[PDB]
């Protein structure tokens, strides 16, 4: 049975009230109220936040809670407080003794002001063409809060194939990095007037263009 | 000359826990399902209420419990689910009814009504028609329990907690099934006749 | 409170076998049915499937159900995922998790979980190609390497043979979908200094035993 | 429809039992318990038992366990309540009624109450001696101390059992009549007075005769009320 | 046991006004087990409500019944005449117990009693007991405190009283209070006197044995 739907990323201010929703199908979701919640922060296992849709396990605080409409199951944080940046997903039955997760959703707790991206991207080397390979290497460092996405453009219409984007990574000074790359024929990457690397970062786009 | 006691069940001031669901025995007794055609919702598998009237049986059995509104759906043949696996299990081949109605008004109160209970887990899924009725706690550890919960003792059974203000589906129902019996003996139920 | 170790997870060629082990501490694990759970590097939870606490039963998602296989040994106290025909699919963090009540129980939810084990599927091992990443002259430049196609992790990359250090990006490697990786390392640098400094990368992957230079020139 | 009818009056000495019958009809009498209740005169209602007249299972009243015994006949659909070693305190009228409290076949609660009650049954429990009363007169003064609004009436004094029915100018003479309640007097006889309040200017003309009527004892008396002139 | 005790004791309304009767419990009595029952003088108790808000059939709509816990309701949304009567709450939640009732009565303007007192018929005397009759003809409201003075000494334990119902025409009341003394007595003293008090008022009528 298919993935649940998580929104990828979600924000609020510390104190106040975020809801992550999770949408399934009439099998899933739809079908039982045997939904539940986790939580995962950096390298540790997922914790255990909800289940029966809104009821809570020993020692989870009454500021985690949950709903559930037709085919959609929310969780609502309210009073954020910052233990709890994480990523959530919700979790339900589907019969037939199957568990299926939902996508996952990063939740960041502000603490410090929004910062845009800045965006470096670079062509493929000289010797790399002569390897017949090519590889437009976009670089995407001092963003908060750490999401974006990435959109390739060849001229003006989108590249969808032979993009790669890593998760982004906590800097020193607690922004974020990432990096995209495209790969690319030499015929084809000679046969655009340019290239272009989109990041979308809090519903603003950075963009650098490069031609071969 | 007896009419059949369905009014008693369906009346009663006091419903079972399901995971101590009540049975009645009925015999010996004129019925009239006609009760049963008349905010109530009835599901009768393998014969119809108006045809009910044409038929007679050994016996009626009358099980009654209340339940959680989005559970009463696990009351069904080859359902599957928290109540069906561990309270209260249908036969596949169930020929019967099953009645269910909200009870809110009687079985909530804005302090929570916790009197229902039903199990959480079992040693393995209930049989149909099985009831079980331990309380014990479940050790899992080496160290004893003595009756109340804790690290590695766990209660079996739980509280609804029933609020008036609660969507429908957790709001509390009143549930009866009727099953019809059938032996090697004479038949003692039959219809308006 | 019980303790869950995962063991077993390597390094492994596509298309071998290989055995994981979870293990609980204390005598709880006998009680308990047993999920299995992984996570992809920065994907999200995959449910793999259960056994029960007596064995009675054994369930499985699609998308493992007929090639991996989960049994257990209350006696040992310990759980298994016997995987088959590996896949490059398959590295991932491999999660054992407790039932949150014991005995049929499985409505609920996974509350205690293990610390996890890595299993990563590739064929061989690739050192990787470095190509220069040359500048295009606020009067600031960014020039660097692109570290390409290797496996497996880890690369560490200094700049003029540890000299130059302000200004270096060495930013985290891509997974690839064949599972090769790939990074890069910037540094950012004043402009006037093009054509007069020179600027070599010095790129270390130890798994290969091979220490690869790139002189970075503007084009 | 529905209808619960039972015996009639009884009187007993203290010591004797009393046995009222309820007949029901109208409804499937095997379905409904009945329910009994008594009403000592102007006081409230007391609860007394219940019966199932499905299997004839019993519930009642702690005050009244031991000397209380309800019996059911299903062939003449009818319920039997009789109470042993009745004292003075016992009097009162008793009253039956189709329950819907308790199941009859499976004795448990249900939603519901007393629904159809009996007429009541009057049961005396007194050591007395049935008695017709002295009638006497409250006579009025023919000088008037009380505007134009003269009072007469009669004592009806010293009888037993219960009821008297008092008429005036043999129920001609209506409005303005009061016929109090009966009291029960320390001898154990019963005494009411029955007053009706008339023109002052009407005593030189009209005559008023209270007629006392007592069925027990089959007397009837009539007085004639005159002025007192002194 | 669970005790009801209904509140107040006499309810005086207005034909047309709105009736709340009061019963209230020692202990919790579940919804389902409790009745209201109306009784009119000279008739047996009838059903109005079961199960705290359940009409029994026939009865006008407007009686209503709620409440919960230990605190129930009867409503009498209008009064009409038929409506003033007794009316007693009954719980069957544990073994089965009634209330005290509350009487319903027709509130009217106030109206003093007129006063009369009766010497014994001098037939009555000659048999040797003395009934002396005191008479409050067409009062209201009902309480009123009745004394007898002899010689001006106030009498105890020696008197009985009777009350009608509430007139179908004026809505008043009338008592008497009776005196009864062995003949010797009677002729012992002279001065008979009835003092009926209600309110800030006293009224005395008296007469002097013999006297015409
Ligand atoms: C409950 O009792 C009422 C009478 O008070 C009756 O009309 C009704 O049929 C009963 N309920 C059922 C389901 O029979
Ligand atoms: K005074």
């Amino acid at each position: 049975q298919s993935v649940l739907t998580q929104p990828r990323s979600v924000s609020g201010s510390p104190g106040q009230s975020v809801t992550i929703s999770c949408t399934g199908t009439s099998s899933d979701v739809g079908a039982y109220n045997y939904v539940s919640w986790y939580q995962q922060h950096p390298g540790k296992a997922p914790k255990f936040m909800i289940y029966d849709v809104d009821q809570r396990p020993s020692g989870v605080p009454d500021r985690f809670s949950g709903s559930k409409s037709g085919n959609t199951a929310s969780l609502i944080i309210s009073g954020l407080q910052a233990e709890d940046e994480a990523d959530y997903y919700c979790s339900s039955y589907a019969g037939s003794y199957i568990w299926v997760f939902g996508g996952g959703t990063q939740l960041t707790v502000l603490g410090q002001p929004k910062a845009a991206p800045s965006v470096t991207l670079f062509p493929p080397s000289s010797e790399e063409l002569q390897a017949n390979k090519a590889t437009l290497v976009c670089l995407i460092s001092d963003f908060y809060p750490g999401a974006v996405t990435v959109a390739w453009k060849a001229d003006s219409s989108p590249v969808k194939a032979g993009v790669e984007t890593t998760t982004p990574s906590k800097q020193s000074n607690n922004k974020y990095a990432a990096s995209s790359y495209l790969s690319l024929t030499p015929e084809q990457w000679k046969s655009h007037r340019s290239y272009s690397c989109q990041v979308t970062h809090e519903g603003s786009t950075v963009e650098k263009t490069v031609a071969p | 000359t007896n009419l059949c006691p369905f009014h008693e069940v369906f009346n009663a001031t006091t419903f079972a826990s399901v995971y101590a669901w009540n049975r009645k025995r009925i015999s010996n007794c004129v019925a009239d399902y006609s009760v049963i055609y008349n905010f109530f919702a009835f599901k009768c598998y393998g014969v119809s209420p108006t045809k009910l009237n044409d038929l007679c049986f050994t016996n009626v059995y009358a099980d009654s419990f209340v339940i959680r509104g989005n559970e009463v759906s696990q009351i069904a043949p080859g359902q599957t689910g928290n109540i069906a696996d561990y309270n209260y299990k249908l036969p596949d081949d169930f020929t019967g009814c099953v009645i269910a109605w909200n009870s809110n008004k009687l079985d909530s109160k804005p302090s929570g009504n916790y009197n229902y209970l039903y199990r959480l887990f079992r040693k393995s899924k209930l049989k149909p028609f099985e009831r079980d009725i331990s309380t014990e706690i479940y050790q899992a550890g080496n160290k004893p329990c003595n009756g109340v919960a804790g690290p590695n003792c766990y209660s079996p059974l739980q509280s609804y907690g029933f609020r008036p203000t609660y969507g429908v589906g957790h709001q509390p129902y009143r549930v009866v099934v009727l099953s019809f019996e059938l032996l090697h003996a004479p038949a003692t139920v039959c219809g308006p006749k | 409170e019980v303790q869950l170790v995962e063991s077993g997870g390597s390094v492994v060629q596509p298309g071998r076998a290989l055995r994981l082990s979870c293990a609980a501490s204390g005598i709880t694990f006998s009680s308990f049915g047993m999920y299995w759970v992984r996570q992809a590097p920065g994907k999200g939870l995959e449910w793999l499937g259960y056994i029960a606490y007596d064995g009675s039963d054994t369930y499985y998602a699609d998308s493992v159900k007929g090639r991996f296989t989960i049994s257990r040994d209350n006696s040992k106290n310990t759980l298994y995922l016997q995987m088959n025909s590996l896949r490059i699919e398959d590295t991932a963090v491999y999660y054992c998790a407790k039932d949150y009540y014991p005995l049929l129980s499985y409505y609920y939810g996974l509350d205690v979980w293990g610390q996890g084990t890595t299993v990563t599927v590739f064929n061989q091992i690739k050192p990787p190609s470095v190509f220069p990443l040359a500048p295009s002259s606020g009067g600031t430049a960014a020039l660097g390497c692109l570290v390409k196609d290797y496996f497996p992790e880890p690369v560490t990359v200094s700049w003029n043979s540890g000299a130059l250090t302000s200004g270096v990006h060495t930013f985290p490697a891509v997974l690839q979908s064949s599972g090769l990786y790939s990074l890069s390392s910037v540094v950012t640098v004043p402009s006037s200094s093009l054509g007069t400094q020179t600027y070599i990368c010095n790129v270390n992957h130890k798994p290969s035993n091979t220490k690869v230079d790139k002189k970075v020139e503007p084009k | 429809q529905v209808q619960l009818v039972q015996s009639g009056a009884e009187v007993k000495k203290p010591g004797a039992s009393v046995k009222v019958s309820c007949k029901a009809s109208g409804y499937p009498f095997t379905s409904y318990g009945i329910s009994w209740v008594r009403q000592a005169p102007g006081q409230g209602l007391e609860w007394m038992g219940w019966i199932s007249t499905y299997n004839g299972n019993t519930n009642y009243a702690q005050k009244f366990q031991g000397r209380v015994t309800m019996t059911t006949d299903t062939s003449t659909t009818t319920g039997y309540m009789e109470l042993r070693r009745l004292r003075s305190d016992d009097t009162a009228v008793y009253y039956c009624a189709r329950d819907y409290t308790r199941g009859a076949w499976f004795g448990e609660s249900l939603i519901g109450g007393f629904d159809n009650w009996g007429q009541g049954t009057l049961v005396t429990v007194s050591s007395a001696s049935t008695k017709g009363p002295s009638v006497f007169p409250l006579a009025p003064s023919s000088k008037s101390t009380s505007g134009g609004t003269a009072a007469l009436g009669c004592l009806v004094k010293d009888y037993f059992p219960e009821p008297v029915t008092v008429s005036w100018n043999s129920g001609a003479l209506t409005s303005g009549v009061h016929t109090f309640p009966a009291v029960l007097q320390s001898s154990g006889l019963y005494s009411l007075s029955s007053v009706v309040t008339v023109p002052s200017s009407s005593l030189g003309t009209q005559t008023y005769i209270c007629n006392v009527n007592h069925k027990p004892s089959n007397t009837k008396v009539d007085k004639k009320v005159e002025p007192k002139s002194c | 046991e669970i005790v009801l005790t209904q509140s107040p004791g006499t309810l005086s309304l207005s034909p047309g006004e709105r009736a709340t009767l009061s019963c209230r419990a020692s202990q919790t009595v579940s919804s389902t087990s409790l009745a209201w029952y109306q009784q009119k003088p000279g008739q047996a108790p009838r059903l109005l409500i079961y199960g705290a808000s359940s009409r029994a059939t026939g009865i006008p709509d407007r009686f209503s019944g709620s409440g919960s816990g230990t605190d129930f309701t009867l409503t009498i949304s209008r009064l009409e005449p038929e409506d003033f009567a007794v009316y007693y709450c009954q719980q069957h939640d544990t073994s089965l117990t009634f209330g005290g009732g509350t009487k319903v009565e027709i509130k009217r303007t106030v109206a003093a009693p007129s006063v009369f007192i009766f010497p014994p018929s001098d037939e009555q005397l000659k048999s040797g007991t003395a009934s002396v009759v005191c008479l409050l003809n067409n009062f209201y409201p009902r309480e009123a405190k009745v004394q007898w003075k002899v010689d001006n000494a106030l009498q105890s334990g020696n008197s009985q009283e009777s009350v009608t119902e509430q007139d179908s025409k004026d809505s008043t009341y009338s008592l008497s209070s009776t005196l009864t003394l062995s003949k010797a007595d009677y002729e012992k003293h002279k001065v008979y006197a009835c003092e009926v008090t209600q309110g800030t008022t006293s009224v005395t009528k008296s007469f002097n044995r013999g006297e015409c």
